[PDB]
RNA sequence: ACCGCUGAAAGCAUCUAAGCGGGAAACCUUCUCCAAGAUCAGGUUUCUCACCCACUUGGUGGGAUAAGGCCCCCCGCAGA
RNA sequence: CUCGAUGUCGGCUCGUCGCAUCCUGGGGCUGGAGCAGGUCCCAAGGGUUGGGCUGUUCGCCCAUUAAAGCGGCACGCGAGC
């Protein structure tokens, strides 16, 4: 996981959601997932 | 499950085991005990059993304590202590007036021994808490066994509670865990327990079957 | 759109409604449920199930489809249960059924044993294929996931436990 | 305040209503009355309530 | 001279407040007012007027879920690093009456009278109290429309 | 932290919004010690369970006892 | 602020706290085959060596170690040396 104050999708298939009051990106490619922090 | 007995520390000696290894043991005369009382959860709020140990002249017991013993129909003893059982009574395994001897334990089992450690009087920090002190030479002035600093400075302008200083040492309640019962001599009512036991020779000792085992 | 559908009743032998609560029994055992407050469960013209709620609120549009699909899953499972098929990969990795429990050989020094809880029945077909069965979809999925995570993912060789037809990621490494 | 709320009215509206009714007794004697003669205090509360406007939010 | 209560004028009574769905703050304010006796026209700030209050069903008080999760209770033992810390959730599981009485006591004046005023408070987790011999009247919370 | 199951808003998907799991020497019980001056001063028991005088007749002042202590005496591996 | 006085570096003794974590504990990603690692997230319970040189702090070196953490407290601590 990447943890940076700015998160945004990288490739075309990165979805961007917000679970438990925290913005994060989930994607099939495991090295793409990010969460704000 | 929890088994207990009251006895007297008779001193230490050594024996040799089957491997021809020397074993330092403490001789505990786990003499006969009488029950004298049962604590039920319904009446007291917890489950436990009193135990009476030690011989004493009946003229040495006042009227209230004598009445308590008479209520149980037992001749008065010197000592009296409660063995706390698990929060389940099971309402069994103990009768008032029943006798407990030393062979409630068996060879090779483990016990917890609690007693009253020896008194050391007013002790310094070097003995009581293992402080280092300052050096014996190179200019040290009258501080060889003194404690050193006891706090900070203007912040905080106080000494913290629980700072270790000199004071009375010993006479505490001490429990030693996982002592191996080397031999149970039922003839003399004697337990040979491998290791050391808190207290002076002749002091009251409580022996309990170990819970850590 | 989900939640704006009636729930058909193949059997629904003992469909009962008591203050946002419901119980359904049939060819298999019974299953209960309590519906969220702003949702109303009611009957259709053909004895079916329908749910409703006051219109156009975020908290109600969210609960609508959820409460619909939960009772739909419940009745579906009562009619026919849920089964999940799981494979095993890797040389020497295998599974056997030991009474009510289920044993795994997954390269550990010790063996791994999974006990089946109530309402769940295991069934082995081949030394490398088995199936977890039950009526409650959530419980079946939970047990399947517990069995799924028995080994850490292996992108290089691929050994471990997988679902049927799932495509795990692969890397070459050396 | 205690006596008024016992007679089901706030000190707030009791003072407004007494001034509207044109009663010029001061607080020392109102408190004295509340301690000594609760029937008279109830009568005063009735007068204040009667003189108070019908809707107090207009 | 304005009236000042004399020794022997104060008359006490017994109230029982049910905490089934009352929120903690409302219940605490009500109990504090009853204990101090501010509802009595004979009130005096230097006199321990007021009544006895029995609070039952202390485990039913309405506490928000986020408050159970996040409202935190602190005690310092006096030793370095001796700040110990619980949640309202753990307290409500273990000693529910302590939560109610702590909330009530925070709302009393911080002086010597409140030490004696808090002696008249009884809080119970269950639905029953042992003071049946005293005949406490039920007390529901009212708000005076204005 | 992280990994999930079931699952809408948003016909798909989503660990989450309803709900249910796994998860660390940190936290709480469990082990050891202190502790009812815990002034909400706790509990289970057992013993004494009794008088006299004065008086402004008082939840009054004195006097003498019980159960039980204390001081004194002989000591201690208890101890300034 | 303190000049009708608030003792100044280093060492010793005794500590206490923070976490921006050195080890041990838990994880995600990896240009992670395995052993080893890199990076980021969680985590402050305990631990965190002895010497040579220099007044030294610092630093370098020697021999080990799971590791030889960084800081605050009048650059903690002279009515304690
Ligand atoms: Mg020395
Ligand atoms: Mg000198
Ligand atoms: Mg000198
Ligand atoms: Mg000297
Ligand atoms: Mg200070
Ligand atoms: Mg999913
Ligand atoms: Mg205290
Ligand atoms: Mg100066
Ligand atoms: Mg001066
Ligand atoms: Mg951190
Ligand atoms: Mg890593
Ligand atoms: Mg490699
Ligand atoms: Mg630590
Ligand atoms: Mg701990
Ligand atoms: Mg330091
Ligand atoms: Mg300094
Ligand atoms: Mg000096
Ligand atoms: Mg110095
Ligand atoms: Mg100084
Ligand atoms: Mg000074
Ligand atoms: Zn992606």
């Amino acid at each position: 996981v990447k943890v940076n104050p700015s998160v945004k999708p990288i490739c075309d298939k990165c979805r961007l959601i917000r679970r438990h009051g925290r913005v994060m990106v989930i994607c099939s490619d495991p090295r793409h997932k990010q969460r704000q922090g | 499950a929890r088994k207990g007995i009251l006895g007297t520390k008779l001193g230490m000696t050594q024996v040799f085991d089957e491997s021809n290894r020397v074993v330092p043991v403490t001789v505990v005369k786990a003499g006969p005990n009488v029950v004298t009382r049962i604590r039920t959860p319904e009446r007291d709020g917890y489950s436990a059993v009193q135990l009476a140990y030690g011989e004493i002249s009946p003229r040495k017991v006042n009227k209230p304590l004598t009445g308590q013993y008479t209520a149980a129909g037992v001749n008065p003893r010197r000592y009296l202590a409660e063995l706390r059982l698990d929060d389940s009574d099971a309402a069994t395994e103990y009768q008032v007036g029943q006798e407990l001897t030393a062979e409630i334990f068996a060879d090779g089992s483990y016990v917890d021994v609690t007693g009253t450690s020896k008194g050391k009087g007013f002790a310094g920090t070097m003995k009581r808490h293992g402080f280092r002190g300052q050096g014996a030479s190179h200019g040290a002035q009258a501080v060889h066994r003194r404690p050193g600093s006891i706090g900070g400075c203007a912040t905080p302008a106080r000494v913290f509670k629980g700072t270790r200083m000199a004071g009375r040492m010993g006479n505490d309640r001490v429990t030693v865990l996982n002592l191996l019962v080397h031999k149970v001599d039922a003839e003399n009512g004697v337990l040979l327990i491998k290791g050391a036991v808190p207290g002076r020779t002749g002091g009251l000792v409580m022996v309990r079957s170990a819970i850590k085992r | 759109r989900i939640g704006k559908q009636p729930i058909p009743v193949p059997a629904g032998v003992d469909v009962t409604i008591e203050g946002q609560s419901i119980s359904v029994k049939g060819p298999k055992g019974t299953l209960g449920l309590t519906v969220a407050e702003p949702i109303k469960v009611a009957r259709n013209d053909d004895g079916a199930i329908v749910v409703t709620r006051p219109d156009d609120e975020r908290r109600n549009r969210s609960l609508h489809g959820l409460s619909r699909t939960l009772v739909s899953n419940l009745v579906t499972g009562v009619t026919q249960g849920y089964t999940t098929k799981m494979e095993i990969f890797g040389v020497g990795y295998r599974v056997q059924l030991k009474g009510s429990n289920l044993e795994f050989a997954l390269g550990y020094s010790h063996p791994v044993v999974i006990e089946a809880p109530e309402g769940i029945t295991f069934a082995v077909q081949a030394p490398t294929k088995f199936t977890v069965s039950g009526i409650d979809k959530q419980k079946v999925g939970q047990i399947a996931a517990n069995i799924r995570r028995l080994r850490r993912p292996d992108p290089y060789k691929g050994k471990g436990v997988r679902y049927e037809g799932e495509q795990i990621r692969r890397k070459v490494g050396k | 305040n205690a006596a008024a709320r016992l007679n089901d009215i706030t000190y707030n509206r009791l003072i407004q209503g007494l001034k509207a009714a044109g009663v010029e007794v001061d607080r020392k004697n109102l408190a004295d009355i509340a301690i000594s003669d609760p029937a008279a205090f109830t009568a005063l509360v009735d007068v204040a309530r009667a003189a108070l406007p019908e809707d107090v939010n207009a | 001279p304005t009236y000042a209560p004399k020794a022997g004028d104060t008359t006490r009574s017994w109230y029982v407040i049910d905490a089934t769905d009352v929120v903690l703050g409302r219940l605490a304010v009500a109990a504090a007012n009853l204990l101090r006796g501010k509802h009595k026209p004979t009130f005096a700030p230097n006199v321990d007027g007021g009544d006895f209050v029995i609070v039952i069903n202390a485990d039913k008080v309405a506490i928000s879920g986020d408050k159970l999760q996040h409202k935190m209770v602190y005690r310092h033992s006096g030793y370095p690093g001796g700040l110990h810390k619980r949640t309202i959730g753990e307290l409500m599981q273990r000693h529910p009456d302590r939560v109610v009485e702590k909330a009530i006591l925070g709302m009393l004046p911080k002086n010597r009278l409140s030490r004696q005023i808090q002696r008249k408070l009884r809080v119970y987790a269950g639905p029953e109290h042992p003071h049946s011999a005293q005949q406490p009247v039920p007390y529901e919370l009212k708000q005076v429309a204005q």
